[PDB]
């Protein structure tokens, strides 16, 4: 196969690259992925905070 | 088990959203207790409140795809990062690679502050009238550590381990591929402390932010032969930026630029981030 | 292994074969030092004359960890014990052995096995290291071995008071090398023939 | 009922009846360097009594003109304590932080702070006024110690950044009329497993009041404001003998 | 004076950890270290 | 086959080619302490690799009229490292020892040294010489710290009680025709579990030239003698603020 050198192998994206050569960090972009986690950014917060409720109560 | 004190959590995990979120119908709603509009914002967390807890809703299925935001389609994209002339009147220049030079490009790396990339390089090359001269040409890319080539005849020039493109003037632009080459895991456009120990004084302030973990050598070219050439030479030099992966974000700079190793700024006209108007309740 | 050049003195440029070995002798005092160099090896200094200092010249980046073997070489009747000690980077060397006694130190007893061995073990914070310099890139610095009596030197009558010690310098298992360059040692400014 | 807390680690124990909630920052709690990602051969060493308590630093005096302050992390800890001893006969550290601070007034004052955590913070000049000089900040501004400096130009945050976008950090409010602390849990976070603590400040963390102190005339007009930290999972390797800096 | 190289690892000299690493070997083989063009000849025509 | 030994803990370790068996004093590992035992509450603190390590102290030089050398346990590890801190910032300790002490000659010099333990050494005076002073001796002789002192009267041990019996207490020889080293494992040994650092001496560490050195003249004449110990189960107990004495 190739040995297999990139800058992203652990968590990676989609399988549609396409490359000619024996290194893998030449192959190219292809299209990317759909994921995304929003709520470690929008909401660090240890105790849940629920919608319907007060929050500060 | 003589001593009984010696024997002896994720918040949120990722998911695919292909799409943006449809819209759900809903009515008027009358009750006591159960209050969505009222937050604290003084916790830190962002607020959760949607369109139909607070106005009456119909139901919308939206198709809106997410994939123009993706941190790689964000990046990819080639930018100017060098202006390299040969009037440097020896034929030769050795220009010592720092990506900070052109506020264009400096500005979209610093809204992260550690990334992690495989370049790819494209060296367009002519006259500084944009005119035409058939002409050969020599690349090399010296590593840190390596001699580095003091003339236009040198010793250096053999390239017997030293990758290196030769290519003309009148032909398609070079392109290469660059892997991830960091001591550490990820590049960094920030480092608050000073490399080395000792004793820190006035003649060694200008070590405040310079990581080694950045510095990757300088970069040659030369005209081939071993005479004068008669003409001006100037290059340009593109990277695209290549299987991205971004951590820990930043505010974005709003004060213009001075130098390319220090965030320093002009102290008397301090811009205003957003434009004046003139009174507060007529826009 | 090959020999480690420890003695590279300015005074031993036009007598080279004495480079190889430096000396110890019967000390009045005790706690001296003998010799004292940096652990680099990329780094010009005692580490450019080893196979291993030659061969990381032609890369940049390394890991692992390194071995130092020394070799007593002096009569049968001599004895004696020494301190050898590496210390990671942080301070300068040691003045004295009490404090340089604090890091990774082994201790020596001359008998029938005339050879021991410090283990330089891999203590640091990026995952490899490029070639120290002057600089910026003494970011990248290992720390410095010194080595110290532990007792005197002592001998019987008829036997000479001076003896020589010979160092040895390989690599453990675990070293590793990567992004091949050029190195510096060699040139070329005269064409050859 | 989830307005009073109690935060207790080491031998000290911190309580609040009037408490917003915890923040954990980029939701991770700090932890141990797994073998996956180590580096370093020799075997740590974890004293994880006599370093994870609670350290109560100096106390500032809120005016009614009042700019900011700073203060680097973790160069406020490296003289006190054990933990300012294992900073000193160490070559490499490793730890979390959690950062607690308290602001109390009465319940006829006025106004707001902004805490936040900062990692990164490089500091910068004004470059000579005009903007031609390449200057640089001393040792003393950019490793301050316990004490702490005040900010000159707040709206830029002394980095060339505004402030109306800091609340992208993890961050978090204390307004005078509802609570009177906030806290913050940090996490380790650098491009490597370990690091010197003498040569490399981790983060930054700032207070900038946004709305200014009010009040009317007769009043307490002594507001002070007092910070508390604590090291949560700290390791060390390296030993070697002390040095300072 | 065996003329055999040392075999004390790290282990039996100072207590270590339990490390995984991952380094590759291969840029340390013979032929991604000669596979390179170098200069052999300046040949001119006067 | 056991004339060669090897002793390695922390990042230290101690070769000798020509040594003697290895000595537990009363046949006991050091240990920590169970909870059978315990009397403290508070969760104790164990650095276990930056406090179990050879330390080496000074060297004495051993000429042909020498009386003899002490040293008190543990005093002379009281300013050094950081266990030097550890004990300063604690109120109860509880460790064991190890002592390795190295003299070597080469094959035509004679001499032999009596090596001893010996605990609760309790030193006296000479009382006024003529018996009718009730002197005390200094606090510079009773804890000398990382020098150690001489003897005056060695025939009684400046205590009393005769050398001619004190290989009842755990002891080695170092006959300088057979060995060069000496080493003695010693437990914890005190009525309470735990105790002061800075009040309280466990034990004294005595050695005593009873066959004095000779050899002919032309020879080495610098005959030096060096002591190494290291702890072994260190806990520590109590934290408060630093006091050396
Ligand atoms: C024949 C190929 C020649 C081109 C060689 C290019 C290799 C160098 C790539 C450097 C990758 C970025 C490293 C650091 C970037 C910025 O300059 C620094 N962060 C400065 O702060």
């Amino acid at each position: 196969h190739e040995n297999s050198n990139s800058a992203s192998e652990g968590s990676t994206i989609n399988y549609t690259t396409i490359n000619y050569y024996k290194d893998a960090y030449a192959a190219s972009a292809g299209r990317q992925d759909m994921s995304q986690d929003p709520k470690k950014f929008t909401d660090p917060v240890m105790d849940v905070i629920h919608e319907m409720a007060p929050p500060l109560k | 088990d003589p001593i009984a004190d010696m024997i002896d959590r994720s918040l949120t995990a990722l998911q695919v959203l292909p799409t943006a979120a449809n819209t759900e119908a809903s009515s008027h709603r009358l009750g006591t207790g159960v209050v969505p509009a009222l937050q604290a914002a003084e916790t830190g967390a962002s607020s959760n409140a949607s369109d139909k807890n607070l106005i009456e809703t119909r139901c919308v299925l939206n198709h809106h795809s997410t994939q123009e935001t993706a941190i790689g389609n964000f990046f990819s994209r080639a930018g100017l990062v060098s202006i390299i002339t040969m009037p440097n009147t020896d034929g030769y220049v050795n220009w010592d690679i720092d990506l900070m030079g052109y506020a264009q490009l400096r500005r979209k790396c610093e809204l992260f502050t550690y990334m992690r990339f495989d370049a790819e390089f494209t060296f367009v090359v002519a006259k500084p009238n944009g005119v035409l001269v058939p002409q050969l040409l020599q690349y090399m890319y010296v590593p840190p550590g390596a001699p580095k080539p003091t003339s236009r005849d040198s010793f250096a020039w053999q390239t017997a381990t030293n990758p290196s493109v030769f290519v003309k003037m009148t032909d398609p632009p070079a392109q290469v591929s660059v892997p991830f080459m960091s001591p550490a895991s990820a590049y960094q456009w920030f480092y608050d402390g000073y490399p080395t120990f000792g004793e820190h004084l006035q003649a060694n302030d200008l070590d405040y932010g310079q990581c080694p973990n950045n510095m990757m050598g300088t970069f040659s070219i030369r005209t081939v032969g071993t005479e004068k050439s008669p003409h001006s030479i100037t290059l340009r030099v593109y990277m695209r930026i290549k299987h991205v992966r971004a951590w820990i974000p930043r505010p974005l700079r709003n004060q213009p630029y001075l130098f390319k190793t220090n965030p320093n700024y002009k102290g008397n006209d301090i811009k205003c981030t957003s434009t004046s108007r003139d009174k507060i309740t007529t826009l | 292994e090959t020999i480690l050049e420890v003695n590279n003195l300015k005074t031993n440029e036009t007598t080279p074969m004495q480079r190889l070995c430096f000396p110890v002798s019967v000390q009045s005092k005790t706690g001296e030092l003998c010799a004292a160099f940096r652990a680099d090896p990329g780094r010009d200094g005692p580490w450019q004359s080893t196979i291993l200092g030659q061969l990381c010249r032609y890369y940049t980046q390394w890991s692992g960890s390194l071995e130092v073997t020394f070799m007593f070489a002096g009569s049968f009747m001599a004895t004696g014990k020494m301190l050898i000690a590496y210390t990671p980077p942080g301070g300068n060397v040691p003045a004295d052995r009490i404090t340089a006694m604090l890091g990774t130190h082994v201790i020596w007893d001359f008998g029938l096995q005339s050879s021991v061995t410090l283990v330089v073990p891999w203590i640091s914070n990026t995952h490899y290291r490029a070639h120290a310099r002057a600089g910026y890139f003494d970011y990248y610095t290992t720390g410095i071995i010194t080595i110290w009596y532990q007792t005197n030197y002592v001998v019987p009558i008829g036997a000479p008071t001076t003896a020589y010690i010979v160092a040895l310098a390989a690599a453990q298992d675990n070293f590793t090398m990567k992004l091949c360059k050029d190195t510096e040692d060699i040139e070329q400014t005269a064409n050859i023939q | 009922s989830d307005r009073v807390a109690q935060l207790t680690i080491g031998n000290s124990t911190i309580t609040t009846q009037e408490a917003a909630n915890i923040v954990i920052a980029y939701g991770e709690w700090p932890e141990y360097c797994p073998d996956t990602d180590a580096t370093a051969v020799d075997k740590p060493t974890r004293p994880d009594v006599s370093v994870n308590r609670f350290f109560t630093l100096d106390t500032k005096s809120w005016a009614k003109d009042s700019k900011g302050w700073y203060w680097k992390f973790p160069d406020v800890l490296t003289e006190v304590g054990v933990f300012g001893q294992n900073a000193q006969f160490h070559y490499l550290y490793r730890s979390g932080f959690c950062v607690h601070v308290q602001c109390n007034a009465s319940k006829f004052h006025q106004g707001a702070l902004l805490v936040a955590v900062l990692p990164e913070y490089v500091l910068g000049t004004i470059a000579g006024g005009t903007g031609n000089e390449n200057s640089h900040p001393p040792y003393a501004t950019t490793q301050p110690g316990q004490v702490g400096a005040v900010l000159t130009h707040p709206y830029v945050l002394d980095a060339g950044i505004p402030l109306s976008q800091l609340t992208v950090c993890p961050h978090q409010w204390i307004n005078l009329r509802t609570n009177n602390c906030a806290t913050i849990i940090v996490p380790y976070m650098n491009t490597v497993p370990f690091d010197s603590a003498l040569n490399h400040c981790n983060f930054g963390l700032l207070v900038i009041p946004v709305v200014p102190l009010d009040f009317n005339a007769g009043a307490t007009s002594e507001i002070p404001i007092t910070v508390t930290i604590a090291p949560m999972c700290a390791e060390f390797a390296g030993l070697r003998q002390a040095v300072k800096q």
